[PDB]
DNA sequence: TTAAGTGGAGCTGGATGCTCTGT
DNA sequence: TCCAGCTCCACTTAA
RNA sequence: ACAGAG
């Protein structure tokens, strides 16, 4: 479900790091710099795969560290448009249900894309499904988070950069649907 | 006195001085004899390393007042200069990290 | 206070009587004394206004409004046949376009 | 030029400035690439005509 | 080949005893075996007599192409 | 000219693309450039180069030369972007003299740029099946016969032509064929005997092959400029005095040049017979329009003859300076005030004038008419003389006399025009942008009466479409439409001072 | 500053520059007229320039 | 930093399997320093997505598992978005093929669908 | 006869060394 | 206090 | 703005 993501990077390795081979001084750093994050096109860096050119390890006038430029790709979390995935619940909201990948947090089941005999609770934040057999609207999204699966409709990517000089909203935005035959609890199909 | 003559291509510096000369042949062709009063005013920032640190400890435990001696003492990634007229220096020269 | 200019080569050979001080900017949109003569009405005004509306949903979608071409789309899905967009293209007279021009 | 190099700051470019200067440390470029295993190019004939 | 000259130059030695020295000031390994030196530049001068300075100095013609010389193989001189 | 450029930056844009217009502001910003910088100067591939070039040369808006070793070099023209503007009053004018087949004819032409004669008349005799109904079919006899009308009365000429190889050149093929125009077969239809039916869109070779017919522009602005000059004398002195007015200058179309300060002279003995006999006028009558036109000091006529009884000429270039004048007068008066209005006729005719002559003669007191001098000359629309009596030119020593001149102030008032313009597109394009969410729901729920009109289409989808949220929101919509219905319209009619101004600038151009 | 009463410091002035040049020292060159005079960064927008 | 390639290839999740194990192994010999957060950020992101692929069936493959996979499924007319989801979740009936396979009453037929079955599970 | 291209004469705007040491 | 450009004006050739 | 010094 991932991709791989080819990028250009100068890296400046300090001097005291002379002792030890520059292909694993690289790898070190760019981990520092690139895991965890929510790069703006294209998606949430993890870790990176391998480093596939190393350019000359160039000494600027005014500092003895040996700045090189590196070539490399990176795997990076980026479900493509309708895919199927498997997670769980985070909660259960008005506004929606909020579905929980591992490492991943902000996915919003939204009221229009539920199954559609139950769209609304009663005043409850618990959201249900009415089936008329069997479990008339309390068949109930626990917030304990059992495992659904789910398929993502909606991506979104909004520039969190400052707007004005200097002297908190989700970056990386996934909205995913249920309605379709076969989607939902595990239990359920 | 423009900008260009008088502020860009030439400039005023610090860490300069200024003094009458007066000969000496005791010394060598290229050597040449700083005055004291000059040489405890006057600093380089030396960087704490492995080869130096024996060294900078005893120039931070002269002080600022007795001459081979230190003026100024600043942390690693921190932008602020103690100064090292006061505090004790027996403390500050125990805590000299690398960098 | 003096100014280096003498104020008696502008004026104010009296003494008095400067203008003011502005103390707030004037308003980026100062009100007017007069108004926008209404438009002309009648059965040939109205008809070129309706016929100009009709030019613009027909101009855009004969095959002269070149659109710019789509580019990086993510994944192949079997779908694309259902979302090919077609349209027919149109081929010049070569006789009176310059030969450099052939696709 | 020399004398517009004084004044923006940036070092010139005779003297000391004509050459640059690499660090001689223990590096491979191009290392040993990881071998893709879903995405290779012979399982993946597309399906258009 | 390389066609340049063989001799360090005055400005080559200059520069590559002073970012020598700059790094030798920070915290970097040194390739000689020191005996109670505490300058950086005595040392990278002790580096230079010994042939260990792992610098490569890029020479760049007027044209664009480059020659890489090391620092071991040019004939240092005074 | 950054008016211009700015606005022909939006005619590309709204009736060709994006990717055009670039290379389109670039041919008329820069000049005349080969083919191959033009993909570097602007970056598009050079694929998109010769999609964007066909189409510009297609609608004769860019020309092609051939110059030293053999390179083709493309020029834009300016002024013929700008009269895409005025194609809704070029439809209007040939429904009012033709019939609605040859509304349809210059419609097809204006919106393909060259056609032949063979597919305009299949294409016009297809759209009439719309406006037309039981068993009649538009056949290729009566669209023709209204075609070759057009072409006796110039409205549609023919394009320049391929020349004949075969009589020059034969060999090597150039790299552009040198297209020429032939004077003698602009207006020398082709005969086409083959006939047929307009198909009524069921959806279930050629004898005139590269004879291609464009719409002559410059045949509309003698039409438009007899118009002009027509309603002024219908609003001075009569009706009965502007149809002598209609009279003259529809006689003078087919003999004089479009650019002519004095037109072919006739004679008022058949003046007589050319002017339609519901008007009850003598022979005697008719010259005593004559003399009192003539009387007129605004030489709208002149007599300029002797021979042949009443000898007359109608004045085309003089004509145009006394519209242009209440061209520019109509804007002082509505602008500034109708007691500044008094002072722009006043300098105008006492040539050159100072302040207290200005305020005796107009009976505008000091203070209020010298607020009234300097918002003018701030406005440009009025100059000073500045004689000195010194060569020192110093302020304290010298006069200061009034001065309004005609040629530089509507050059002036012309480039108002271009960008007031340009301002209107701006503002209907930003509220048709941000109601593209508005929009795209009205657009959605009619597409579900839209799709699904006939074939099974229930009666049980007429209450879910007012059902949607956008009740509330048709408030909007409809102030959406009524902000679109006038900046069009408004966009239209300010082309109404441009063809007043530029003729003028036309026509006092000697192009020497 | 300027002279012994406001603790001044003293004038790299132009015929000294000339000097710098000469001997090819390009990193001193900068060492004194931009590190020890007046060092100082700005925000530049590499659009607009 | 620059990106020059958005979409480069598609990576299933037992490669993800295999490179997180293998980093594993030459990491938590050197811990976090309180240098910089970098240690931080990555450790959180390593540790945590390995978890959500230890309950996926991407367990226990192999290379060749995934190059027969690929090789069975070869002549089956199938994209490769198509082709992937059927090696990351391990469909086991036949309602959710019509989830991972578009159109799919309409390109596979009944028979087709249930081959389809019976090339996963007996594979993985 | 005069249109024009080029000489010679007057007007204009620029420049005139490096630092500290004090009132 | 000394010195290059810029502009004005007679002075031949050429038609 | 003036005086010094090399």
């Amino acid at each position: 479900m991932f991709v791989l993501v080819e990028m250009v990077d100068t890296v400046r390795i300090p001097p005291w790091q002379f002792e030890r081979k520059l292909n694993d001084s690289i790898a070190e750093e760019l981990n520092k710099k690139l895991a965890n994050k929510v790069v703006y096109n294209v998606g949430l860096c993890i870790c990176l795969f391998d480093i596939t050119k190393l350019e000359d390890a160039y000494v600027f006038p005014g500092d003895g560290a040996s700045h090189t430029k590196v070539h490399f790709r990176c795997v990076v979390f980026h479900p493509f448009l309708d895919e199927i995935l498997i997670g769980k619940i985070k909660g259960c909201s008005p506004e929606g249900v909020h579905v929980s990948l591992g490492f991943f947090d902000d996915i919003l089941i939204p009221p229009e894309s539920l199954q559609q005999p139950a769209k609304f609770d009663e005043a409850e934040q618990v959201w249900v499904w009415e089936y008329e057999t069997e479990e008339g609207a309390h068949d109930l999204y626990m917030d304990t988070g059992e495992e659904i699966r789910f398929r993502v409709v909606d991506e979104s990517f909004v520039d969190t950069s400052p707007t004005g000089p200097s002297s908190k909203e989700a970056p990386y935005t996934l909205v995913g649907s249920i309605s379709e035959p076969g989607l939902g609890l595990l239990s359920w199909w | 006195q423009g900008r260009f003559r008088g502020n860009l291509s030439g400039k005023r510096v610090d860490f300069s001085g200024r003094t009458v000369i007066s000969p000496d042949p005791n010394l060598r062709i290229d050597e040449v004899a700083v005055p004291v009063h000059v040489a405890k005013i006057l600093t380089f920032p030396e960087k704490v390393n492995k080869a130096n640190i024996n060294f900078l400890r005893k120039l931070v435990q002269n002080g600022p007042e007795v001459h081979p001696g230190a003026n100024f003492i600043q942390q690693r990634h921190t932008q602020m200069k103690r100064f090292l007229k006061y505090g004790n220096r027996e403390k500050m020269a125990q805590e000299l990290k690398y960098g | 206070a003096a100014y280096t200019f003498n104020i008696e080569a502008v004026g104010f050979s009296k003494g008095e009587k400067l203008p003011d001080v502005v103390l707030k900017p004037p308003p980026l949109f100062p009100d007017t004394d007069y108004k926008p003569v209404p438009l002309k009405t009648g059965e040939g005004e109205e008809y070129m206004l309706a016929l100009k509306q009709e030019l613009r949903e027909t101009m855009k979608r004969m095959p002269y409004f070149i659109e710019t071409p789509e580019e990086r789309q993510d994944i192949e899905r079997y779908s694309k046949r259902y979302m090919k967009v077609y349209k027919e293209e149109w081929i010049p007279d070569w006789r009176r376009l310059p030969r450099e021009m052939m696709p | 030029g020399v004398s517009e190099c004084i004044i923006m700051g940036i070092p010139m470019n005779i003297g000391t400035g004509l050459f640059k200067l690499l660090h001689k440390a223990d590096r491979d470029p191009n290392p040993p690439k990881r071998p893709l295993i879903f995405d290779t190019n012979e399982f993946h004939i597309p399906l258009v005509t | 080949k390389r066609i340049t000259t063989p001799y360090m130059t005055k400005y080559e030695r200059a520069r590559v005893l002073g970012t020598r020295a700059l790094q030798i000031a920070m915290c970097a390994p040194v390739m000689v075996e020191l005996e109670g030196e505490t300058d950086p530049l005595l040392i990278a001068m002790k580096e230079l007599k010994a042939r260990k300075i792992p610098i490569i100095i890029r020479r760049y013609l007027p044209d664009g192409s480059y020659e890489d010389w090391g620092v071991d193989e040019l004939i240092i001189t005074d | 000219t950054q008016a211009e450029i700015k606005l022909c930056s939006l005619l590309l844009q709204e009736h060709f693309g994006e990717i055009v217009e670039k290379i389109g502001v670039h041919l008329i910003r820069t000049g005349s450039q080969p083919l191959r910088v033009i993909a570097h100067d602007t970056g598009t591939s050079l694929d998109q180069v010769k999609k964007a070039l066909c189409v510009l040369v297609q609608h004769n808006l860019v020309s092609y030369q051939v110059h030293k070793r053999g390179v083709v070099e493309y020029e834009a023209q300016c002024s013929r972007v700008l009269r895409m503007l005025r194609y809704p009053r070029y439809i209007y004018t040939t429904k009012t003299l033709y019939s609605d087949t040859g509304e349809l004819i210059v419609e097809e032409l204006l919106l393909n740029g060259k056609l032949t004669m063979s597919a305009v008349v299949k294409k016009v005799a297809d759209r009439l099946t719309e406006t037309m109904e039981d068993g009649k079919t538009m056949d290729y006899a009566e669209v023709s016969n209204t075609f070759v009308r057009l072409a006796d009365t110039h409205f549609v000429q023919r394009c320049p032509s391929v020349p004949t190889t075969e009589n020059s050149d034969p060999g090597p093929p150039p790299p552009a064929p040198t297209l020429v125009i032939n004077e003698k077969d602009m207006y020398l239809v082709p005969k086409l005997s083959l006939i047929g039916k307009g198909k009524r869109r069921r959806s279930s070779p050629i004898p005139d092959d590269g004879i291609y017919w464009q719409a002559n522009l410059d045949r509309f602005h003698q039409h438009f400029r007899d118009q002009a000059i027509v309603s002024a004398v219908a609003n001075r002195m009569d009706q009965t005095s502007s149809e002598i007015v209609r009279t003259m200058l529809r006689m003078s179309e087919i003999t004089t040049s479009s650019s002519a300060p004095f037109t072919q002279p006739l004679s008022s003995n058949e003046i007589f017979r050319s002017l339609p006999v519901g008007y009850n006028i003598s022979k005697q009558v008719l010259d005593q329009y004559l003399t009192l036109l003539a009387d007129d000091p605004l030489e709208f006529v002149g007599k300029s003859g002797d021979s042949g009884g009443g000898m007359y000429v109608i004045n085309l270039h003089k004509a145009l300076a006394s519209l242009a004048t209440a061209t520019l007068e109509s804007v002082v008066q509505e602008r500034f005030g109708s007691r500044c209005a008094r002072i722009f006729r006043l300098v105008l005719q006492k040539k050159h004038i100072e302040q207290k002559q200005v305020e005796d003669f107009a009976m505008i007191p000091a203070k209020e008419a010298k607020d009234m001098l300097y918002k003018m000359l701030s406005e440009n629309f009025m100059s000073l003389q500045e004689i000195p009596k010194t060569p020192d030119h110093a302020p304290s020593r010298t006069f200061y006399l009034y001065t309004v001149n005609i040629l530089s102030a509507a050059r002036m008032l012309l480039h108002r025009c271009y960008k007031s313009i340009a301002n209107l597109i701006e503002r209907r394009q930003f509220e048709t942008k941000e109601n593209k969410r508005l929009l795209e729901k009205s657009q959605r729920v009619e597409a579900i009466i839209a799709s699904m009109q006939a074939t099974g289409a229930e009666e049980a989808q007429l209450q879910e479409i007012e059902e949607m949220i956008t009740a509330p929101e048709r408030q909007q919509l409809e102030t959406l439409k009524r902000n679109v219905n006038k900046l069009d319209a408004s966009e239209i009619q300010v082309d109404e001072t441009i063809f007043l101004l530029e003729s003028y600038i036309e026509c006092t151009m000697k192009r020497q | 500053t300027e002279g012994r009463s406001r603790d001044g410091g003293l004038r790299l002035g132009e015929m000294e520059r000339d000097c710098l040049i000469g001997y090819g020292a390009s990193m001193l060159l900068l060492e004194r007229l931009m590190i020890s005079s007046d060092a100082f960064e700005v925000d530049v927008c590499g659009q607009c320039g | 930093m620059e990106v020059k390639d958005a979409n480069s290839a598609l990576l299933s999740n037992y490669e993800v399997f295999q490179l997180l194990t293998d980093l594993k192994e030459q990491r938590k010999e050197s811990g976090k320093n309180k240098h910089s957060s970098g240690q931080q950020n990555l450790n959180t992101i390593t540790y945590e997505t390995l978890k959500y692929i230890s309950k996926t069936p991407c367990r226990h493959q192999s290379p060749e598992i995934v190059r027969e996979f690929l090789t069975a499924l070869k002549s089956h007319k199938l994209t490769k978005a198509e082709k992937l989801q059927l090696l990351n979740h391990r469909p086991v009936t036949a309602v959710e093929i019509q989830l991972m396979v578009e159109e799919s009453e309409e390109r596979l037929t009944e028979e087709q669908i249930e081959a389809l079955l019976h090339t996963v599970t007996s594979i993985l």
